Parts: structure tokens; C-alpha cells; sequence
């Protein structure tokens, strides 16, 4: 029932920008805080950003802070990630996720999307 | 902190004895001076105290009317005088330091420094 | 930047409103009519002339019909 | 930033073998640690949360424990379907962090 | 008030633990209970005050506890120098009272 | 003892519900503007059916929760609030029964699918948790719980767990009623714990869940000090006008209500491209 | 007592607070109040009182105040500029100093940013002074963030241990902590000076017809003045009318 | 006017407008609109004695603060508790000077 | 400032030795403690350091896996333990004080105080 | 890095001046160069740090200078107590290195 579908992935040049989105359905999206996580080819999991259910407070990894912006549209159940000044190092598969979290988001269920590949070159 | 008392005395019944205690190493008027008696083979008995700043005293009921305490701040010395001596007053007399009643952490309830005692025989 | 004004008939008549964005192009805002007073959104512009009801400015007025 | 490490980075085991994976934190995170399992081409799956609480649907052969800085993930009897890369993740303090990842191969 | 210590005499080896007790005829605030140690031929010295607090210069081999009418003094491991007479002392009603003392 | 017992959510429209008395000050015949955590007007509230197949999920508490249910069956008995909801941390258990309400904060080891037995350890223990220890708080009072609609608001601020409630009749089946009714303070509990998640306890079941937001409202107090109406100042341009004019009625005309401003898209820094460092250390570590 | 970097906090509520026993004591070397006079505390009521406690060295006591800077003010214990409360301190050389040095008391020496008011940071993360990541390893440009005082009985006064208690007065709501003031009989239909749980003023008190709800304690006018109160003992609602 | 007295070094900071402390409150108080000068110097060579000079005293307890330029030389026993002292020093009854 | 080390030790190959160093006259946790070895007729070799506040250490590559350093602040004493002893470990071992790396004026680059060494024979 | 001192042995009379040299295989910051003096049967003691700064308690008869790869230690007029072994020490790359030492 629960689905998360990423889109907006593609190939861009260094110094450029790319806007990712994730369509949520099958669950009350607006009650959950959401995370972005990325994984480069041959690499492990890297946490990127977190946004609260209301869309107010936003948190970023130091590896993306100042370049990446996280947002959400609660009228369209859609999660967004706006990436500026993209670098070659940002090449990875990006996921939208609802990570189980007993301290901050209070999320009891763990969900992941399909993953969309972003290439900078 | 040091407390130095006078040497042993020998008296006859009906007489009086005065025992001194010289204090050093602290502000003399910041503390009460107490006297404690220890008869041979016996425990400790509290006699009373003097407050050098005011010359105020308080005595144990046992010795009221018999014991007088004085002090002289110019030589940081306290004195205890016991009159109408009897044979049962034979004891080692100690001076001891304790805080005043306004001490926040109840330092007045116990004796933190003792001098060596003065043996008095009657 | 600029002011935002709400054009309304009494709440005793209707809960419909139009919004005027003062001193701005309609292209910068996000029934869209550009006036000298600013961008008026929510009101239908017509070619008919009537007595002035709610004044907007520069000859333009609004009314509930 | 709380740094997470895992050891060994890679181990090989056969079916029926016991597999243990160690995860360590540079800071005390009490019991706020997740364990994930990932297979190639797929998103990570959560197996354990809050150090030792099992997720619904997770086989009883999986377990874990620990507190503070030292945590362990265990498979009591490795199955042919358990060949995957395991990750530990702390959620005591933002930013959240994942460990290096431990690959379990087949011997 | 009456302060009663027990046992009157305690006998044990060096390196062993000792416990001394003091009982009050009435409740005593912990802040008003103290212990003294008197060696042969010497004036008494303070070991414990406020029921549990050590006096300055006193080894951590000594400790105290208690409340109400029941207080104790503990010596973890005795030295040759610890075989002395111990006293409990109480304050209240503008007077200072000592127990009869116990010999270790 | 503990026993084992996902479906898509339904949604309903909350027209003018979830308003409560923001403080303990008496006011009358006045329009008062306040800022607090309120349920936004005409928001999408999640409609659950715990007993359909059993599905009674653990939900995020966030910054406060609007909770409501309609029933005559007295199936909903209580709630669990906490974090891990196990013996690792303190958890808040609020349970009602026929004669009283019992509120405890303990290290509860809750069942996987916790509930209250219709017939019964203890009436608040058997079906809810396997064990409890290290209790820090206990409170007992009177029960908190046609058709009867019960509305609650839960907040957890500065250690105080605040409950508001209202009980009204209703003649609807599949939604929440229109009209305005303010919720009154029920109890302020000095508990001092962190809440991130919560769950509804049933006796063996429909309920609504909304979330509060930092919002500005204009509240209308009648001559008896009762709140009879309200305006959500961020709902629409008309509501903004009403709040600006501090009035629930607006006459014909044009009103300036606010200002608009374009926000910066990014930040740029342009400094001189010199790389040599200032010789401060030469001053600090001079021999003489 | 706690270390200053890991300071203790205790909440005080629902009690009678006599502040004169502390203020009139001869045992405290420092007693400074902000936002309130030390001689008026017994006439006031508060919703909560917080008592924070820790050990610092003598020279650092001046940092425990609004608008101060320094390692303690910035990285260990920060007060707000609109602070309402009292700072109390005394010399504890006799308790906290040891021969050879007492290394139990510690403070934060390095931090990436200043603390906010009443923020508490007890982490031991290695501090990165340079541009190279430390990755939890101490060494060049990678420091251990804490340091000990090493209190000794022979130290100068500025290096002797001081025990500090900070009383923060929370004023919002119903008061739960009040000074030891005695109540009087209630007088109505006359011009009087009144004090209701710290709320003072002058006026005539009469029985109110205002239907207060059980949780409501007082009413307010548009001038932000009180025009009705609930009596703290009888729970009776009284109207307040200004004297002619 | 020339006022003169002896205090200890740490207390010199209390001899100023808007100050608090045992000296500012119970011994010597200056007004907030004070016009004048405060002059002080170390007198260790004159006022200190071996064994301690106990001639110099200050007020430690008082029922209220002094007004500016008020002088109080009484030796009334201070009542800290609720029980009357009746001139008798003891528990909750202090000698006001030190 | 004083540094006092333990007396000489004699060990056999394969054994381990522990050398202590008691510090006084300064704040123990304010400085790093270093160990330096001097073989007979040879120069000085740096082994490593310990930081008493954190118990963090760093060792010279030569001794990595062989040498362990510990400290106990309650007795302001540092220890160095060297395992798998060989005959070529015969040397006089010194403890020395140096500033921590956060010292503004680079006091960490040199050793300002030395204890008398401990002779270890293998 | 390698620290090489020279001459290995120096011989001169009391009352005369001595100069000792230390060369580095690579550039060394002046702040990281130190000299030690070790008498027979004694632990080493610091004389110079930071290339030129005297250690506390060291007579002004001692001085140092240098930069880059070349540093020296000068003794203006030798006493009977100055005929000891001198070492140069360098810090860098998180390590401490000593020269072979020279005997005066
Ligand atoms: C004196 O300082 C000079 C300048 O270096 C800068 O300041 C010093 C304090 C350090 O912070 C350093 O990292 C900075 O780059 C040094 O070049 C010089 O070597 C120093 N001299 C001595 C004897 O230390
Ligand atoms: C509620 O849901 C509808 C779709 O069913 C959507 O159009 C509307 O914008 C949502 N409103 C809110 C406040 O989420
Ligand atoms: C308001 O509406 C009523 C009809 O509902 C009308 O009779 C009345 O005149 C109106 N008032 C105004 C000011 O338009
Ligand atoms: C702004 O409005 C003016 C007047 O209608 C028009 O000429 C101009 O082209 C508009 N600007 C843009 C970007 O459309
Ligand atoms: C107004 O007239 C213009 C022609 O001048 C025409 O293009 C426009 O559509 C008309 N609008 C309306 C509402 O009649
Ligand atoms: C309701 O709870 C109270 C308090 O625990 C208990 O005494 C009472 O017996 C309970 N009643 C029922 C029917 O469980
Ligand atoms: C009981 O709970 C408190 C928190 O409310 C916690 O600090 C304490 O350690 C717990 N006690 C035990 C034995 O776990
Ligand atoms: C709140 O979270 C903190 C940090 O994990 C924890 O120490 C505290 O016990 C929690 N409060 C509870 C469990 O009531
Ligand atoms: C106020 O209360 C009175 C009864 O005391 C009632 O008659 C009146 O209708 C109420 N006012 C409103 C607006 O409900
Ligand atoms: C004390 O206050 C309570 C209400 O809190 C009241 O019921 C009681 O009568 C009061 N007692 C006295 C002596 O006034």
C-alpha cells in the first residue's frame, strides 16, 4: 500500500543544479518527518537531510549544508530536495525515506523509496 | 590551628582554680571556646562556652554558680575558673573550638579542635 | 515589495474577495488584471462602465455583480 | 557529529554458521541505534531498532544488544538468503550517521 | 537526652573491620551527631561530624551513618593506631552531650 | 497476558474543531488575539478504524495532537505516550474504567498489540503490559471518557502534560460536526518526560487524529466568558482581513491587510583574493 | 557538587520559600540578585523556582552573571540577559581541595560555539582546531575539550574552589512558591490595599457575578489590569473596583 | 564632609553608589546621587598585629539596610528566629558585630 | 616541579616491565607525560605520551603494539609498560613533562622537566 | 627527519668559548628546536627551546640561534660543570627526535 517514488534524476554539469522530488502515497505523509539518504556506487549509506512533519525545521549533513535545501508540500504529499552547486562527489543514488526514529520524528514504521541516480559530469 | 593550655595544678577543697587556653592559627573572635572535663576513668562532660567578641557565656546546669569563663582578645587567650573545689572535681580539663550559632552548616554542634588537657587535682 | 489590499463586498452579502498587489507586475505575484495601482487578482475585468463602488485607482473600480 | 565504525569490514561464512558484527560509536548514544540490511539494487531494510528491539517480520535468527558505545548484531544461523551488507546507524543526535557497512559473503 | 554506646569493649585483629554503635533516647538530627577518637594520654580528636562527614585529615578508612535514634561508626580495616576509645556526641536544647565511650 | 492481534488511511475535513482556552485568564465580551498550537481550520484529519482485522498503529506525537472519537460502546479507554514504549524508558499510561481514571508513569514493558480486556494481575495491566517498574508518577481521579463525541488536545511543554477536553452530542456518522466549541483544561500533569510517539488503547473503534501548529487566532468571548467563535488568521485573505480589523464582520470596501516581499534565493560572498596571513603571532610571541 | 560543565538542576514547587534565612546568613561570600531585590523576595510568589549548582574557582565567580564573557560564561554555564534570580556562592576549600590535587571537578575549555542560556553540554567530542578532521583521535590541532581544576588547599584564593547555587525565579499561571507571609481576613465593600498571591493593588472588593471556570484565577481589562480575582483560600470570585 | 574608617581590601569595592554587601548594607551606605570622592590605601604596616588586631569591627547582622550616611553603633542582640532573645545570646540570637 | 620514578628492574626475555612516575608541584592534568629511552652509550629515543585528562595516548612507530601507557590522577602517577622484552631493551627510561598541543607558544615541542631515570636490564 | 650534531667531541679549556652545531636533513621551524645538557649519571635537562630562548634557571652564559637546517649552541665561557653531553631535539610530524649528541 505504502509507496515512495523518486523523480528528477538525470545528468548535469559541475556547478549546476538539480531538483529532486518524491511522491508519497498509502500513508499520512504530513504527520511524518522525512529524510534524504544517498549512496554512491560501491559506497555505503550517507545521511543527507531531515525535515519535520510541518515543514518548519530542517537539518542537513555538513557534506551538503549550504548547498542542499529540503522542503515538503503537504498539499501534494511530495518531498523535495533542491541541490545547488553540484559537484562530482555528489554522484549517487538518492532515496526518500521515513527512518524509524524514537527521539526526533517519532516514526514507528520504516519506509524507503526506489532510489534515483544523480550524475554530475 | 593550635590550642595550648596551662600545666597541672593541685588545690585543696574550698579553693579555686583557673585554667588558661591560648589560641593561634585562626581568627580568635570567629569561634566559641568550650571547656570539657574528663574525670579519671570517666567520659567527657561539657561545662560551657564563651564568645570572645561579646564576652557572653553559657554554662551547663551542673556548674552554674560555680564556674566563670573569661577571655582576653589582646592575647587570644580564654580562661576558665572553678570555685568551691571538691575532691570530685579532679579531672583533666580541655579547651575546644567550635563555630558560633550563626554558622549555616551547623559547625556549632561539634568540636573540631582540642587542646591538650590540664590536670587538676583536689 | 509592496502592500496587499483585500477588496470585498460586505460579509453580509458574500465571502468572495479580490486581492490587489500594490505597485507590482502580475508576473511577480507567485482573473488576473494589471492596473496602474498594481495587480488585481480575483476580479473579472469587463468593458462595461458603471458608477464607482469600491475604488481601486486610476479610474478603475470594483463591484459585486 | 558522532562517528560510527564497524568491524570486520568484511567476513565470510557458510550456511548454519554464526555471524557477529561489531559497531562502535565515538560518543555515548545510550541505546539509540538501528541495524539495517541491504542487498544489491535494493533499498536498506530495518531489522533492529533501539539497540535490541526486533522489527515485525524479522526472523528470530536475528538479534542484537549493547549500550553506550559498544553494540553487536548477531545471526545465530546464517541462511543463503542472508547474504547482504549490514549497517549500524545512530539517531541520538542530528545529523544522523551510518557506519561503514559490513559485507557478509558466502564461504 | 541519653547517649548509649555499644559494645562497651570490642576486640578484634588488625586488618579486620569494626563497627561501633550509638543509640539515642530520643531522635537526633543527623547534623548534630559526631564521633571522636581518644588515644591513651591524648586529648580527643574529631573523626566524624554531621553523622557521615569526615573531619579534615581523617583517612577514608573511617565512615559513619545513621538517623533518628540509631547511629554507627565503621572502621574498614584496623591499624595498630585505631585501637582507642571512641565517643559519640550529640547537640540539642543548647547543650552538648557525650556517650560513655567504647574501647577497641 | 500479551497476545498478537497495514490498511490505508481515510481522511475527513475538520471545519472549526480543536480550539481550546489558551490560558487561565477570564475574559468576556471581547475579541482576543492569541498565538499558540492549534489545529488549522479545514485541515485533513486522519480517520482510523482500529477494529475492522485489527490495525491500531503507533503514531508520532510531534508538537501536540488533536484526538477525537465518536461512540456509545466505550471501546476507547486510554492512551500510551512515550518514546520507545518499553522497559528502557519512562512511559505515560492513561487508562479509564467504569468508576475512575488512573494515570501512571513507569518503565512499562508494553505488549506488541496492547489493549484492555473487556473482562478481567490488574484491570490496567493484563492486556496492556507484561511488567512495570521504577514508577515515578501516579494520579487518580474521575473518568475522562444518539452519539457521544469526545475531543481531546494533548500538549507536552516544559515537563507539563496538558490535557484539554470537551464532550458533546452528535448526529453524524462518517465525519466531525460543524459549529464551534472550545475545549477546557482537564488536567495539568507535572511529569517531566519526553513524548515522541503515542498509541490508543481499546477494550476487547473509530477515531480521528490531527496535529497542532503554531498559529494565530482571533477568539470571540461572549458575556459569560465562553469562547463562541474564532478566526484562523492564516486560512484565507478574508480571515486575514477580519483579524487585521479585529472584527468578525467586514463592511464593503478595500482594506490593506499586509505586505508582500520577495525572499532571497541564495547568499553570495565576494572578498579580495589575497592569501597572505596577518603577522599577529609576531606580536604575541616577541622576545621583548 | 557537580562540575560546572555538567551542572545540576533541581525544580522547586508547591512550597513556602523563606529567602531571609539565606540572605541574612554570614556564611555566604556572594549573594547577588538580578531583576529582583533580595529584601522583597519574601513578599513575592512564583510559578517555579530552579536551583542550579556547581563548582568553579574563585576568580570565575564574576562570570556567573548576565552579560558576561569567558570560558565559564561561554562554554559551561550561561545566564540570560533578562535573568530574574539570585547567585549565591561560598568558599569550599575545606571540602573540595585535597593534598596532591582534587581532579574530580572539570570544566569545558573548547567549544565550536557559545552556549545558549541554561544550555547544558556534557559531550566529550574531540575538538577540531585545524582544518583536518580528527575522526575521534586526539593530537595536533585535535584537543580533548575538558580540563580539571586540580584544587589544592595551598592555592591562592582565586584558585580555591567555590560552591555556587543559582536561583532562577520563573514568573508566568498560578503560583506554587510563595514567601512566608501571613494572611489576613478578607474585607469587602471598603477601599483596601490587597495582596493576592503577590498581586498587589488598591480598590474595593465585592462579590462577583462573573462565571469563572474552575481553571481560571483572575480576569483582565484592556489596560492589562486585573478586574477580578479568585481568592486563594475560599476560591470565591471577587470584583476589583478602583477607589472613588 | 570627610568620613573615615577601616575595612579589609576585598571590601573596598563596596564603598560606592549602587553597591551591596555587608559593608554597603549594614555599616556605611552611600546615596545613588552621591557627589564626592572615595580614597583608600593599604595600612598593613599600621593596623596589623602579630597574633591579630581585634580592635577593628564591623556589623554582620541587622534587621534592615541602612539609609545613606546613617550610623548605627548599637550592640542589640540580633533575633534570627521567631523566639525573643531578651538580651540573651545563644541559638538564633547573635551578637551583631564581628 | 618534581618527577620521581621507580627503582631499577631486572627481567628476562619475553617478560614485561612497568615503570612508574609520580608527579608533584603542578596541575597533573595540565600536561602531557612523555617517556624517553636511553640505551647504554646511546642517545635519546622518544617512545610516546599519555594525556591524564583523557587517557589518550600516542606511540612511536618503533614500539607500537609493544608499549602501553596509563595514568592515575588520584595519585598523580603515570605508568609505562613494555611487553615482549628483549636484550636490546636494556636502557634507562625517563619520564618527562611537556605542554599539550593546544599550547599557544608551542610548549609541546620540548620537554621542560625530567625525572631521574629507571634502569631496566633484560 | 635526521638530526646530525658536530663535532662528535669538542675539547677546550675552562674560561674559553665553545660552539656546537646541529644540522637537519630538512627545514625545521625555530619554534621546534631545543637543546639539552646531560651530565654523567644524571637525567637530561633543558637549556634552550625555540632555538634561542633559555629555560628557567639557565645562566646567560648559554645562548642559541639558527633557522632552516642550521642551528647552533654557544657557551660564552666554560665552567668545570659545562663539560657534559649536549643534545639537539626537533619536533614535527607528531614525533620527537633527538640528535646523537656531542661531548664537551
Ligand atoms: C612566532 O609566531 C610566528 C607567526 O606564526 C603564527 O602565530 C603563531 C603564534 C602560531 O599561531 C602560528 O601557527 C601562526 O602561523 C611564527 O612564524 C614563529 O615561528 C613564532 N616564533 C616562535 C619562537 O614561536
Ligand atoms: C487535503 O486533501 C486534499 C486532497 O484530498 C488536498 O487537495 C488538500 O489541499 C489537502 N489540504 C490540506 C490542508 O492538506
Ligand atoms: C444585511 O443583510 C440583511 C438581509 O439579510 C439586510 O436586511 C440588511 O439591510 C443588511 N445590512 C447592511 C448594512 O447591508
Ligand atoms: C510589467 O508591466 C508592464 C505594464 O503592463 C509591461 O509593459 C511589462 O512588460 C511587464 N513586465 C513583464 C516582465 O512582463
Ligand atoms: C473587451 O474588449 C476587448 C477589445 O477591445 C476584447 O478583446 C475583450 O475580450 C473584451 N473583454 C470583455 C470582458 O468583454
Ligand atoms: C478502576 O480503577 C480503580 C483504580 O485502580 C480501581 O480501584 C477500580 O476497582 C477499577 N474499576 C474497575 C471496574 O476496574
Ligand atoms: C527510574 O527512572 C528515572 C527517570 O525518570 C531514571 O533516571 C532512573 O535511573 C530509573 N531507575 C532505574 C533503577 O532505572
Ligand atoms: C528524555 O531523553 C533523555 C535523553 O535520552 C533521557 O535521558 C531522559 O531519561 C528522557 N526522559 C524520560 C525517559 O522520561
Ligand atoms: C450567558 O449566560 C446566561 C445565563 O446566565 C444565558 O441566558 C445567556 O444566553 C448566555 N449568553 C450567551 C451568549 O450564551
Ligand atoms: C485552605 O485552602 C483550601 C482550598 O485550597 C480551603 O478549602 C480550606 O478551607 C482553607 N483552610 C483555611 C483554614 O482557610
Amino acid at each position: 500500500e505504502v509507496q515512495l517514488v523518486e523523480s528528477g534524476g538525470g545528468v548535469v554539469q559541475p556547478g549546476g543544479s538539480l531538483r529532486l522530488s518524491c511522491a508519497a502515497s498509502g500513508f499520512t505523509f504530513n504527520s511524518y518527518g522525512m529524510h534524504w539518504v544517498r549512496q554512491a556506487p560501491g559506497k555505503g549509506l550517507e545521511w543527507v537531510a531531515f525535515i519535520r512533519y510541518d515543514g518548519g525545521n530542517k537539518y542537513y549533513a555538513d557534506s551538503v549544508k549550504g548547498r542542499f535545501t529540503i522542503s515538503r508540500d503537504n498539499s501534494k504529499n511530495t518531498l523535495y530536495l533542491q541541490m545547488k552547486s553540484l559537484r562530482a562527489e555528489d554522484t549517487a543514488v538518492y532515496y526518500c525515506a521515513n527512518l524509524k526514529d524514537s527521539r526526533y520524528s517519532g516514526s514507528y514504521y520504516d519506509y524507503w523509496g526506489q532510489g534515483t541516480l544523480v550524475t554530475v559530469s | 590551628v593550635q590550642l595550648v593550655q596551662s600545666g597541672a595544678e593541685v588545690k585543696k577543697p574550698g579553693a579555686s582554680v583557673k585554667v588558661s587556653c591560648k589560641a593561634s592559627g585562626y581568627t580568635f573572635t570567629g569561634y566559641y571556646m568550650h571547656w570539657v572535663r574528663q574525670a579519671p576513668g570517666q567520659g567527657l562532660e561539657w561545662m560551657g562556652w564563651i564568645n570572645p567578641i561579646s564576652s557572653g557565656t553559657s554554662y551547663a546546669q551542673t556548674f552554674q554558680g560555680r564556674v566563670t569563663m573569661t577571655s582576653d582578645t589582646s592575647i587570644t587567650t580564654a580562661y576558665m575558673e572553678l570555685s568551691r573545689l571538691r575532691s570530685d572535681d579532679t579531672a583533666v580539663y580541655y579547651c575546644a573550638r567550635a563555630a558560633p550559632f550563626y554558622d549555616f552548616w551547623s559547625g556549632y554542634s561539634y568540636f573540631d579542635y582540642w587542646g591538650q588537657g590540664t590536670l587538676v587535682t583536689v | 515589495f509592496g502592500g496587499v489590499s483585500v477588496i470585498t463586498p460586505g460579509t453580509n452579502t458574500s465571502n468572495q474577495v479580490a486581492v490587489l498587489y500594490q505597485g507590482v507586475n502580475c508576473t511577480e505575484v507567485p482573473n488576473v488584471f494589471q492596473t496602474r495601482a498594481g495587480c488585481l487578482i480575483g476580479a473579472e475585468h469587463v468593458n462595461n462602465s458603471y458608477e464607482c463602488d469600491i475604488p481601486i485607482g486610476a479610474g478603475i473600480c470594483a463591484s459585486y455583480q | 557529529v558522532i562517528w560510527m565504525t564497524q568491524s570486520p569490514s568484511s567476513l565470510s561464512a557458510s550456511v548454519g554458521d554464526r555471524v557477529t558484527i561489531t559497531c562502535q560509536a565515538s560518543q555515548d548514544i545510550r541505546f539509540y541505534l538501528n541495524w539495517y540490511q541491504q542487498k544489491p539494487g535494493k533499498a536498506p531494510k530495518l531489522l533492529i531498532s533501539d539497540a535490541s528491539n526486533m522489527e515485525t517480520g524479522v526472523p528470530s535468527r536475528f538479534s542484537g544488544s549493547g549500550s553506550g558505545t559498544d553494540f553487536t548484531f548477531t545471526i545465530s544461523s546464517l541462511q543463503p538468503e542472508d547474504i547482504a551488507t549490514y549497517y549500524c546507524q545512530q539517531y541520538d543526535n542530528l545529523p544522523f550517521t551510518f557506519g561503514p557497512g559490513t559485507k557478509v559473503d558466502f564461504k | 537526652i541519653v547517649m548509649m554506646q555499644s559494645p562497651g569493649t570490642l576486640s578484634l585483629s588488625p586488618g579486620e573491620r569494626a563497627t561501633l554503635s550509638c543509640r539515642a533516647s530520643q531522635s537526633v538530627s543527623s547534623s548534630y551527631l559526631a564521633w571522636y577518637q581518644q588515644k591513651p594520654g591524648q586529648a580527643p580528636r574529631l573523626l566524624i561530624y554531621g553523622a557521615s562527614s569526615r573531619a579534615t585529615g581523617i583517612p577514608d578508612r573511617f565512615s559513619g551513618s545513621g538517623s533518628g535514634t540509631d547511629f554507627t561508626l565503621t572502621i574498614s580495616r584496623l591499624e595498630p593506631e585505631d585501637f582507642a576509645v571512641y565517643y559519640c556526641q550529640q547537640y540539642g536544647s543548647s547543650a552538648w552531650t557525650f556517650g560513655q565511650g567504647t574501647k577497641v | 497476558q500479551c497476545v498478537n492481534l497495514q490498511l490505508p488511511p481515510a481522511y475527513t475535513n475538520s471545519f472549526t474543531r480543536g480550539v481550546y482556552y489558551p490560558d487561565k485568564v477570564f475574559r468576556s465580551s471581547v475579541l482576543h488575539s492569541t498565538q499558540d498550537l492549534f489545529l488549522p481550520f479545514f485541515s485533513n484529519v486522519t480517520w482510523f478504524h482500529a477494529i475492522h482485522r485489527f490495525d491500531n498503529p503507533v503514531l508520532p506525537f510531534n508538537d501536540g495532537v488533536y484526538f477525537a472519537s465518536t461512540e456509545k460502546s466505550n471501546i476507547i479507554r486510554g492512551w500510551i505516550f512515550g518514546t520507545t514504549l518499553d522497559s528502557k524508558t519512562q512511559s505515560l499510561l492513561i487508562v479509564n474504567n467504569a468508576t475512575n481514571v488512573v494515570i501512571k508513569v513507569c518503565e512499562f514493558q508494553f505488549c506488541n498489540d496492547p489493549f484492555l480486556d473487556v473482562y478481567y494481575k490488574s484491570w490496567m495491566e493484563s492486556g496492556v503490559y507484561s511488567s512495570a517498574n521504577n514508577c515515578t508518577f501516579e494520579y487518580v481521579s474521575q473518568p475522562f471518557l444518539f452519539k457521544n463525541l469526545r475531543e481531546f488536545v494533548f500538549k507536552n511543554i516544559d515537563g507539563y502534560f496538558k490535557i484539554y477536553s470537551k464532550h458533546t452530542p452528535i448526529n453524524l456518522v462518517r465525519d466531525l460536526p460543524q459549529g464551534f466549541s472550545a475545549l477546557e483544561p482537564l488536567v495539568d500533569l507535572p511529569i517531566g518526560i519526553n513524548i515522541t510517539r503515542f498509541q490508543t488503547l481499546l477494550a476487547l473503534a473509530a477515531y480521528y487524529v490531527g496535529y497542532l501548529q503554531p498559529r494565530t487566532f482571533l477568539l470571540k468571548y461572549n458575556e459569560n466568558g465562553t469562547i463562541t467563535d474564532a478566526v484562523d488568521c492564516a486560512l484565507d485573505p478574508l480571515s486575514e482581513t477580519k483579524c487585521t480589523l479585529k472584527s468578525f464582520t467586514v463592511e464593503k470596501g478595500i482594506y490593506q491587510t499586509s505586505n508582500f516581499r520577495v525572499q532571497p534565493t541564495e547568499s553570495i560572498v565576494r572578498f579580495p583574493n589575497i592569501t597572505n596571513l596577518c603577522p599577529f603571532g609576531e606580536v604575541f610571541n616577541a622576545t621583548r | 557538587f557537580a562540575s560546572v560543565y555538567a551542572w545540576n538542576r533541581k525544580r522547586i514547587s508547591n512550597c513556602v520559600a523563606d529567602y531571609s534565612v539565606l540572605y541574612n546568613s554570614a556564611s555566604f561570600s556572594t549573594f547577588k540578585c538580578y531583576g529582583v531585590s533580595p529584601t522583597k523576595l519574601n513578599d513575592l510568589c512564583f510559578t517555579n523556582v530552579y536551583a542550579d549548582s556547581f563548582v568553579i574557582r574563585g576568580d570565575e565567580v564574576r562570570q556567573i552573571a548576565p552579560g558576561q564573557t569567558g570560558k565559564i560564561a561561554d562554554y559551561n554555564y550561561k545566564l540570560p540577559d533578562d535573568f530574574t534570580g539570585c547567585v549565591i556562592a561560598w568558599n569550599s576549600n575545606n571540602l573540595d581541595s585535597k593534598v596532591g590535587g582534587n581532579y574530580n571537578y572539570r570544566y569545558r575549555l573548547f567549544r565550536k560555539s557559545n552556549l545558549k542560556p541554561f544550555e547544558r553540554d556534557i559531550s566529550t567530542e574531540i575538538y577540531q582546531a585545524g582544518s583536518k578532521p580528527c575522526n575521534g583521535v586526539e593530537g595536533f590541532n585535535c584537543y580533548f575539550p575538558l580540563q580539571s581544576y586540580g584544587f589544592q588547599p595551598t592555592n591562592g584564593v582565586g584558585y580555591q574552589p567555590y560552591r555556587v547555587v543559582v536561583l532562577s525565579f520563573e514568573l508566568l499561571a498560578p503560583a506554587t512558591v510563595c514567601g512566608p507571609k501571613k494572611s489576613t481576613n478578607l474585607v469587602k465593600n471598603k477601599c483596601v490595599n490587597f495582596n493576592f498571591n503577590g498581586l498587589t493593588g488598591t480598590g474595593v472588593l465585592t462579590e462577583s457575578n462573573k462565571k469563572f471556570l474552575p481553571f481560571q484565577q483572575f480576569g483582565r481589562d484592556i489596560a492589562d489590569t486585573t478586574d477580578a480575582v479568585r481568592d486563594p483560600q475560599t476560591l470565591e470570585i471577587l470584583d476589583i473596583t478602583p477607589c472613588s
